[PDB]
RNA sequence: CAGCGAAGGAUUUGGUGGAUUACUAGCUAAUAGCAAUCUA
């Protein structure tokens, strides 16, 4: 390489020293309230009081900034120099400074928040230092001028690339523009682990989910014509589906659920990756609309899916599980809806993990296979498995009806499968 | 703590001061010799601070659900038969060896199909030849060929009876008052069908023909119809064995096509319907195994100047069936018109309404519709224009999506002026105007 | 007439990570012995055949 | 058998086989020893240079080879020898006849496991001497402890102790004792390999099935496990740069990394080595750096990078995929067909089953380049046909080379396995021509020629039509019809006047080439399969079907040798430079060397396999062979370059 | 009769909406401050 | 370019067996040589890319055996039409070579594998393999009567094996490019020819030195001994027929063809002769 | 602009590594 | 338009790797040590 490359190396590991007047006035003048003229005048102790004054309001507003008066807006800190402490003070601070950051992410719209992070960009550098972190925090605000502010002083990270003709620009950035940005695989790994350290700290606000869980299924919307950037993208959403099921917030549990039926939808997934899907899904729900949801994303995730195996009878474990999150009432009630859902596939599931697995439940699977219409394997397959229950356990009256709600519609089938294995008059002496 | 002892490391005794990687690990300038778990221990640490301790061995030893299938899963989608209905968006079909490549066309290949049980494509052009091949992957071989003077032949159909299987006719007609049958025999004896019975100023060419199956319905016996479409609106149906004029069927404006229905009643009984368009888009359904009645008259929403109607998935013509039980009732009715739009009919549904709305109106080739035909599953339509050059499309259904991935911009479609799909190895013959017919298989098949 | 990487001309291709050219001025046949001599810069080059080697035949059977 | 006129030199263009290679570091630098059949090659893993080889052919396959220091212990046959510098130091044989298989060196031991589960340790005499030399005990593995050793490592801190691996157990020996220390409890699937992590008393253990165990060897538990389905586990290794990631690699050619600290999969590389020669066969990280050494058993040696994080207050988390940097290779099928490129005995082309043609260095190995295959642009504009998923060509049947006009156009001719057409090359540019002739009578191409003007290409169709082409401009110039059979050599005078061609017909036309005329035509008693023109002394020599080699002057075209004395049919020929000798080669298992002045059989070697090509050079300097089983090219240095050898004849 | 049951199986699919391109591009007008539940109703709409 | 991809005949030369693709999936017929003593119904492969690498006929119900691609053997009779009984190795590979010696047949493998099967008892007798012998694509019982030791496998390259201790006790050099024909002649000779060359050799399987050469004026592709090695007929990549008259007597070392025979219409197309029989 | 996939030259560091020698003793 | 035409074609460009001389290994205080270290 060339002197001139190792000299612009050594100028971006030296970008927050001041080492004379003027680029300690052009790297003072770098803030997020005042134009540079102010700016470049003030003091520490100036903007030190009116950040604590911000903090004190930010902090009535939510009380957790009390810590944050305790070390990182405290008055050791005014005389405290980000580039004299060695790499483990720095990297103290630097957590300091993303715990500030992905708890004051929500707070973006009221005026303390942008008054008391003007301390952490004049005092720490936060813009040039800690950068990755505060775009990633302020990503939702993108029409807003706080992003704008955030964009005119930054210095712009290399997996950003892409906000840097709206970067000093009148213009915000648009939604295509972060569909863009988002539609990197880097991209998409940073993205998750702040997620990941979003949901560990139990700081995620709608908000971010929606906007969040927009730039998911529009990443996998421009990817849905190419099945090798779908695959290199399926670890990485299915996984931040995964750590956004295993929390407890019902808005990003149906963030994930969003995901999950717009990725099962685009392309189609594995069988046992359907099934641990529903697992992770039914094995932490405790909301109302987690559990509309929750229903609606196990019915589209079971119809796209394809093969010798898709109305299988689900195995004991997650049928049982999934009684137990919803049981009969819930399921005949939602398909008794006049909107109509899809649910084909995966009742047909449920109704023979039912005659598997139940053995005492078969009125209301007469009563739901009564409410919804059914394709012609569907029910062959649901009186295949009822005439081996009627030749493993005595045939009650339950059985009987069920056979003549399959006499009363479509007899020619259930005499074409009675013929496959077995006889029509040996089945009536049967039963 | 410790899952054994050695019990010789203890009264082993090393030196230290001999060699200067051990000169290091000493805690004492007085240390010369030390005992052997001390010195483990001393090398131990030396370790330690050589390669430092990661936290992956002391954090943990071995809802989770999908984090465990993804991390043992690699691939993530289905993988080859547990399929069994295709993807869309996507095909999958490779280029075998052009089928005609081994003895070349004199003519635009006018006509194509192949035969319902055997290996074997008919190929039929202006040149007044009709070619038959036996077809595989690597070398296409030319079974027999057949040079009819003074008849250049438009349509070429393998007929092959549902009573014995064991006919296999060939019925082949042009721009003349005259249509040949060829009984396959493997010297060729072929007769000439010539006489309309009373009916010849109704039927001046007996260009477009039809071959389908009739049931006479107080016997369980079938025998093979020709069906021809003449002037006014006439359709001329005629038995494939003695020529004889069975019935005719008339339609009301300018008759342009027309295919055949078939639909089961009961255990070896079937109906015959035959479904003819007006150039202006009504469409008559006429029962034909009774007298040539009309039960049914709709309008097909859109589409002026009408070209080509289709059905499929089910037993077509160009998908027949070889036993009587295995008549079905086809699912999907295209219809494709002069300005390329097909308008796509799902016929679960759309036998009731009489003026039905199609599932959709495909729009992708923009001239006019001159091939439309159905794979014998009924998953793929085949769209084809004789207009310009590399018009063809395969469009999924019941997605009703074109695929995206073929034809690309280098296939040699040519100007693709027949097209037909395999009754069993799932394979398109295209055969385009310079005389030759290419030849794929989709690999889903 | 020369690999010396010292001389300037001899390279057609120069590694990508005055010199005296080279050149020759005169040549002569011999008009005795199946031989020339070429005037290069580095001297005078004298190249010759030998009859030593190449088994060289005239029509033998 | 020995000779007197060849004397063998090297086998070049070999890089490995399929022995999983030793790595060394010498300082701060590294080199890696790899396996090529009966000797090793050390190479610069900063540059992948060829240091050293060793100094003498094994007296069987090396199967097991390790590097410390300065030395290198390869175990063949029987025994284990001592390297350094490739002269060989120390030989130590085993008491055993059993094969020795396994081998690690810690310490003042060397032990060396043999294939009947015996374990043999060797220990220095003084701490002080280089390597490990006199017998000390030896240690058995039987039936009731372990099953066949699988593995033999010494993982670290662990005073004069081994940790054995069978294929369901662990033991852990005390060398110097002879003791067993301790015995794991059993492994439900059989384990193939083993690497000691970075991590104190921690061994990685590699299963049939799928699985990386990461076994604690003093707790004897098992730390954690990894789950790869259906993939058998060929090679394991751990970075050492303050990442904690691990390599597996897998015999259908896959290397999968996994973080160990966060429980991901970060990247898969995939196809990495071919699964038909072995797969991924020893995969291992320079141990401080971001770079992973991989090799295979299709000869070939390649190296990953990892570029540093892309994110800049992330990083562990965004880790970018390993990239490629540097590799080295050869052919990984044996060669079809050799050529020398040109007068110097620099470069030579060579062309094998697996449709690659390389240009393989006789000077300096690093130079050895493979042949570009990516088409040009059609002339007109038009499109170019073919396959959208591109495969290289057909398997090399002839090649012609004339570097007259070499830069100016297109140099190489050359013909493949059943297809009408004879592709062009540029060697200097190292990649395929515009042209490809045709020979426009529907057959195959059964020889190609091209003049020393370098302006004209000859083809030789199997109908028996020789099409003369420019080599410049692509097009058709001038066709001869003679034969009627396939025409198996065309050749034309140093002077562009007198061509001569001669087809499995047995008859060879001379012919004027400057005007179209046929000088003569002459029938010999046997369909022709190979010619070679001596274009300084005008003499072609043809190796008929009787298995005679018949040579022949052009000028007055008469048969003035006929040498007999192969018993099978002849693979090759060619013509000494000053045309005095013609060595040729033939499925006997031979190699004769021929003195035309006296038309008899100077020497003559049975070589063990059969010797499919023979291309002397340029100058007298080398001759190169090509044999059948073999991925790279024998070369013999003939030893009258230097004195003189009588030309008496052999026998027997 | 299996090629039968095969028909009928392929012959039980019903027609889908497939994502494109531009499937989710308006949802960024109208993701400001409503509910995620809201949300995810105006996706299945969309997949619907 | 020939549609029939396999083809042999039954002993006595009586029938034809005859393995072509119709449509996409292989179909196995059999044709009798004279009809003076059509057949219009195959075997069809169900798969569209399972397909028959080999086939034997069996010596009363008479049978095929045919060695697939997936790693089994269908044992397949011929007047009816099914597939009586499915071999199988314990594997996927395909198998490269079949043979049997009365009811002991024997396999190789594409990972150079040996099976052998009991048409008796319908049983994976044994399975093993051997050193140095790594890319093995023809082997032929060397016949002792009922004993079946000594194998003859090769891979390029022909080798002796005797079975009871599963090694290999000669070596024969065999070509530049694989076997494509090793046939036993008498008791003391075998002729091998590879793919893609003209010349067979006949080698001394008691000594290994090579008896004699055969040079086709064609590359081979099949060949035919008369039962008492009195005449070898090899038919040609040309669709000629080579007769070798008497080639194990006394044009000393290497043999040419004594008559050639082609076909030709009375158009003048030459139709090209493939898998002719000899007695 | 998309983000830029360059490659960075690389160059081997100097790394310390455990020989294992050391792990051998003798008795007296 | 014709022609060429295998699940696409063309143009332009950034980065890296290998060659661009003919392959005997790193460091040092060098007949040897070190490479985990030269220092008591």
């Amino acid at each position: 390489s060339s002197l001139s490359d190792q000299l612009a190396q050594v100028a971006s590991n030296n970008a927050t020293v001041a080492l004379d007047r003027k680029r300690r006035q052009k790297l003072h003048s770098a803030s997020l309230i005042y134009n540079s003229k102010t700016a470049a005048t003030q003091d520490y102790d100036f903007i030190f009081e009116n950040a604590s004054k911000a903090l004190e309001e930010l902090s009535q507003i939510e009380p957790k900034f009390a810590i944050f008066s305790r070390t990182l807006f405290s008055e050791s800190s005014i005389s405290l120099d980000r580039n004299v402490q060695t790499k483990e003070e720095i990297k103290d601070l630097d957590n300091a400074i993303n715990a500030y950051l992905l708890l004051a992410s929500s707070k973006w719209y009221l005026a303390p928040t942008l008054h008391a992070t003007e301390w952490l960009v004049r005092r720490f550098q936060i813009h040039v230092k800690n950068t990755e972190m505060l775009l990633l925090s302020t990503l939702n605000y993108y029409q807003t001028p706080v992003f704008k502010r955030i964009l005119s002083i930054i210095k712009l990270p290399p997996l950003f690339n892409c906000l840097s003709n709206f970067v000093r620009s009148e213009k915000p950035p648009t939604a295509l523009t972060m569909i863009k940005l988002f539609n990197d695989m880097d991209f998409l790994k940073l993205y998750t682990s702040y997620l990941d350290q979003c949901i560990k700290h139990n700081a995620t606000y709608t908000n971010q989910l929606l906007f969040t869980t927009c730039c998911f299924i529009n990443v996998v919307a421009f990817n849905s014509n190419n099945d090798e950037k779908l695959n290199q993208l399926v670890p990485i959403l299915l996984e931040i589906s995964a750590k956004l099921l295993a929390s407890k917030s019902k808005d990003c549990q149906i963030a994930a659920h969003t995901i999950l039926v717009v990725f099962a939808t685009a392309l189609p997934l594995k069988k046992t990756i359907i099934l641990a899907a529903m697992e992770t899904i039914l094995s932490n729900l405790d909301a109302k609309e987690a559990k509309h949801s929750a229903l609606l994303t196990i019915c589209k995730l079971f119809q796209t899916l394809k093969g010798q195996g898709n109305v299988d009878q689900l195995p004991s474990k997650i049928f049982k599980l999934f009684d137990s999150k919803f049981d009969t009432v819930s399921i005949l009630t939602f398909l008794d809806k006049e909107d109509k859902p899809v649910c084909d596939k995966f009742i047909t599931s449920y109704t023979r993990s039912i005659a598997r697995y139940d053995r005492s439940k078969l009125n209301i699977i007469l009563s739901l296979l009564k409410k919804i219409r059914l394709e012609r394997y569907e029910v062959r397959l649901i009186i295949t498995d009822l005439i081996y229950l009627s030749e493993i356990l005595e045939d009650k009256s339950q059985l009987v009806e069920l056979f003549e709600y399959f006499i009363s519609i479509n007899e020619d089938l259930v005499l074409k499968c009675l013929k496959s294995l077995g006889l029509t008059g040996e089945l009536f002496e049967i039963r | 703590e410790a899952a054994w002892i050695d019990s010789d490391d203890e009264k082993i005794k090393v030196p230290i001061l001999v060699t200067n990687k051990t000169k290091k690990l000493r805690t004492s300038y007085n240390e010369s010799k030390i005992n052997g778990v001390h010195y483990i221990n001393r090398l131990r640490s030396q370790f330690e601070k050589i390669y430092p301790r990661p936290k992956w061995v002391d954090d943990e030893s071995d809802i989770n659900a999908l984090t465990k299938i993804l991390s043992t899963t690699y691939n993530y989608k289905d993988t080859l038969s547990n399929s069994k209905l295709l993807p869309p968006k996507k095909l999958d079909i490779v280029r075998l060896k052009d089928a005609n490549a081994s003895h070349p066309s004199h003519s635009a290949i006018q006509s194509l199909s192949f035969h319902p049980s055997k290996p074997l494509l008919l190929t039929g052009g202006y040149d007044k030849t009709l070619r038959i091949y036996h077809i595989d992957g690597k070398t296409n071989h030319l079974v027999t060929s057949l040079h009819l003077v003074g008849s250049p032949i438009q349509t070429c159909t393998f007929y092959t009876s549902l009573s014995n299987q064991n006919q296999q006719n060939i019925f082949t007609a042009g721009r003349r008052r005259y249509m040949h049958s060829w009984d396959l025999s493997l010297t060729a004896k072929i007769e000439k069908f010539s006489r309309l019975y009373g009916h010849e100023s109704t039927q001046r060419s007996f260009e477009n023909f039809k071959v389908a199956h009739l049931q006479n319905s107080q016997t369980n016996s079938v025998h093979g119809i020709v069906l021809l479409q003449g002037n006014n609106g006439w359709i001329n149906i005629l038995h494939s064995t003695s020529g004889l004029w069975l019935m005719g069927c008339k339609i009301e404006g300018v008759i342009t096509d027309f295919c055949i229905d078939y639909q089961p009643i009961s255990r070896g009984k079937f109906r015959t319907i035959l479904i003819a368009v007006n150039a202006y888009g009504e469409v008559w359904e006429f029962d034909l195994n009774k007298n040539g009645h009309v039960i049914r008259r709709w309008k097909d929403q859109g589409g002026v100047g009408i070209t080509k109607i289709q059905v499929g998935g089910g037993t077509t013509t160009t998908c027949p069936a070889l036993q009587i039980s295995k008549i079905k009732q086809n699912r999907w009715l295209a219809v494709g018109s002069e300005s390329g739009f097909v308008n796509l009919y799902d016929r679960n549904n759309a036998m009731t309404s009489s003026t039905p709305t199609p599932v959709a109106a495909l729009d992708q080739l923009t001239t006019t519709i001159s091939n439309l035909q159905f794979s014998p599953d009924g998953q793929i339509l085949c769209m084809a224009s004789r207009a310009v050059k590399d018009a063809l499309r395969l469009v999924h259904l019941p997605s009703c999506s074109v695929f995206s991935n073929w034809p690309t911009s280098g296939t040699p479609l040519g100007k693709v002026t027949s097209v037909a799909f395999s009754p069993s190895g799932g394979l398109l013959a295209v055969g385009n105007e310079q005389g030759k017919v290419r030849l794929w298989k989709l690999n889903h098949y | 007439v020369s690999r010396n990487m010292a001389l300037n001309g001899t390279l057609e291709f120069l590694n990508s990570k005055m010199r005296p050219e080279v050149r020759v001025t005169s040549v002569q046949f011999s008009p005795t012995a199946n031989a020339f001599a070429a005037a290069s810069t580095e001297g005078l080059l004298i190249y010759s055949t030998n009859d030593t080697i190449l088994f060289d035949p005239f029509d033998l059977d | 058998k020995n000779s007197k006129i060849f004397s063998p030199f090297r086998i070049i263009g070999n890089v490995s086989n399929g022995v999983p290679f030793a790595t060394g570091t010498l300082g701060s630098t590294f080199y890696i020893v790899t396996c090529v059949g009966k000797t090793f090659q050390i190479y610069d893993a900063n540059t992948l240079h060829l240091l050293f080889v060793s100094e003498k052919e094994t007296p069987s396959s090396i199967v097991a080879l390790s590097a410390h220091f300065h030395y290198v212990y390869a175990a063949y046959e029987n025994k284990v020898g001592i390297y350094k510098r490739g002269i060989e130091e120390h030989l130590l044989e085993l008491e055993t006849d059993a094969n020795v298989e396994h081998l690690c060196i810690f310490g003042d031991y060397l032990c060396a496991s043999t294939d009947d589960n015996s374990i043999f340790i060797y220990k220095k005499s003084d701490p002080q001497d280089k390597y490990p030399s006199e017998f000390y005990t030896k240690l058995t593995v039987t039936e009731i402890q372990g099953g066949e050793i699988v593995s033999l490592q010494h993982l670290a801190t662990y005073l004069n102790k081994l940790t054995v691996v069978t294929k369901s157990n662990v033991l852990l020996f005390n060398v110097r004792t002879g003791k067993l220390v301790f015995t794991s409890n059993e492994f439900p699937d059989q384990i193939t390999t083993a690497e000691p992590a970075p991590v104190l008393d921690i061994i990685a253990l590699g299963t049939v099935t799928g699985e990386v165990i990461m076994f604690n060897m003093r707790k004897g538990k098992r730390i954690r496990t990894i789950k790869i389905p259906q993939s058998r586990i060929s090679s394991l290794s751990f970075r050492t740069d303050g990442s904690s990631h691990l390599s597996v690699g897998t015999s259908s050619g896959d290397l999968i990394f996994y973080d160990l600290d966060r429980r991901s999969r970060i990247h898969v590389l995939k196809n990495i080595h071919r699964e038909s020669y072995g797969g991924v066969t020893q995969a291992t990280f320079l141990n401080g750096q971001p770079i992973i050494v991989t090799s295979g058993g299709d000869n070939s040696l390649k190296e990953y990078v990892f570029d540093p994080s892309l994110s800049q207050g992330s990083g562990d988390v965004v880790v970018q995929p390993p990239r490629y940097l540097r590799s080295r290779g050869g052919h990984s099928q044996p060669p079809s067909y050799i050529a020398f490129a040109d007068s110097q005995s620099h470069f030579m082309l060579s062309a094998s089953k697996d449709r690659s043609l390389w240009s393989f260095s006789l000077r300096k190995d690093a130079q050895s380049q493979e042949m570009s295959q990516r088409l040009h642009k059609k002339q007109d504009g038009g499109r170019v046909g073919g396959s959208t998923i591109k495969s290289k060509f057909p398997e090399i049947v002839a090649l012609a080379i004339e570097n007259a006009r070499i830069g100016e156009w297109e140099n190489i001719i050359t013909a493949h396995k059943d297809e009408k057409f004879a592709r062009t090359w540029d060697m200097r540019n190292k990649r395929v021509g515009r042209w490809t002739f045709d020979t426009t009578d529907d057959g195959f191409v059964k020889s190609v020629a091209m003049s020393q003007c370098g302006n004209f290409g000859f083809i030789g169709s199997s109908n028996g039509s020789i099409t003369i082409y420019n080599m410049q401009s692509g097009i058709l110039r001038k066709k001869y019809k003679l034969h009627k059979r396939a025409v198996t050599g065309i050749s034309l005078d140093g002077m562009n006047r007198k061509m001569v061609s001669c087809g499995l017909d047995g008859i060879v036309g001379f012919y004027d080439f400057n005007k179209s005329t046929l000088l003569g035509k002459l029938k010999l008693d046997a369909p022709i399969t190979a010619m070679v023109y001596h274009r300084s002394s005008d003499l072609f020599a043809l190796a008929l079907d009787d298995l005679s080699i018949v040579v022949i002057d052009a000028v007055t075209q008469r048969v003035v040798r006929q040498l007999w004395g192969h018993s099978n049919r002849i693979t090759a020929f060619d013509f000494s430079p000053e045309g005095r000798w013609i060595v040729s080669a033939s499925l006997d298992s031979t190699i004769r060397t021929w003195d035309l002045p006296t038309g008899g059989c100077i020497d003559g070697i049975i070589v063990d396999n059969v010797a499919t090509n023979v291309k002397f050079s340029p100058n007298g300097d080398l001759l190169a062979t090509t044999h059948v089983t073999g991925n790279g090219i024998c070369i013999w240095t003939n030893r009258a370059q230097f004195k003189t050898v009588s030309t008496r004849t052999i026998d027997e | 009769d299996e090629e039968d049951i095969a028909l009928e199986f392929i012959n039980g699919e019903k027609k889908d909406k497939l994502v494109n391109m531009n499937s989710f591009t308006s949802m960024f007008d109208n993701i400001q401050n409503v509910q995620m539940d809201t949300f995810f109703d105006r996706v299945m709409k969309v997949l619907t | 370019d020939s549609p029939v991809l396999q083809s042999a005949y039954d002993p006595s030369g009586q029938y034809l067996c005859y393995v072509t693709v119709a449509l996409d999936k292989q179909r196995v017929g059999v044709q009798p040589t004279q009809r003076a003593t059509w057949n219009e119904n195959f075997l069809y492969l169900e798969d569209s890319k399972l397909k028959v690498t080999c086939l034997k006929w069996v010596n009363d119900t008479v049978a095929i055996i045919l060695g697939m691609n997936n790693g089994e053997i269908w044992l397949y009779s011929v007047l009816a039409n099914e597939v009586t009984y499915k071999f199988t190795t314990g594997n996927s590979y395909e198998i490269k070579d079949i043979d049997l010696m009365g009811n002991q047949l024997w396999c190789i493998d594409s990972s150079d594998a040996f099976y052998q099967f009991d048409l008796l008892q319908f049983k994976l007798l044994q399975h093993f393999r051997i050193n140095n012998c790594v890319q093995l694509n023809k082997l032929t019982i060397v016949p002792a009567g009922d004993s079946v030791a000594q194998l003859l496998v090769a891979s390029h390259s022909i080798s002796l094996i005797d079975i009871e201790e599963k090694k290999v006790v000669m070596t024969f050099p065999g070509h530049v490019s694989p076997v494509s024909t090793l046939q036993v002649i008498t008791n003391e000779f075998f002729i091998s020819g590879a793919e893609g060359d003209r010349f067979l050799n006949v080698y001394d399987i008691h000594s290994g030195m090579t008896k004699c050469v055969l040079v086709a004026e064609s590359d081979i592709k099949e060949l035919s001994h008369s039962g008492q090695a009195d005449s070898i007929a090899v038919t040609t990549e040309d669709g000629s027929l080579e007769i070798f008259v008497d080639p194990l007597v006394s044009g000393n070392k290497s043999k040419k063809s004594s008559k050639k025979i082609q076909i030709v219409s009375k158009d003048g197309r030459k139709v090209p002769i493939y898998n002719a029989f000899i007695n | 602009p998309k983000v830029v996939r360059e490659a960075k030259k690389v160059e081997m560091t100097e790394a310390r590594a455990y020989n294992a020698d050391a792990d051998t003793a003798k008795a007296a």
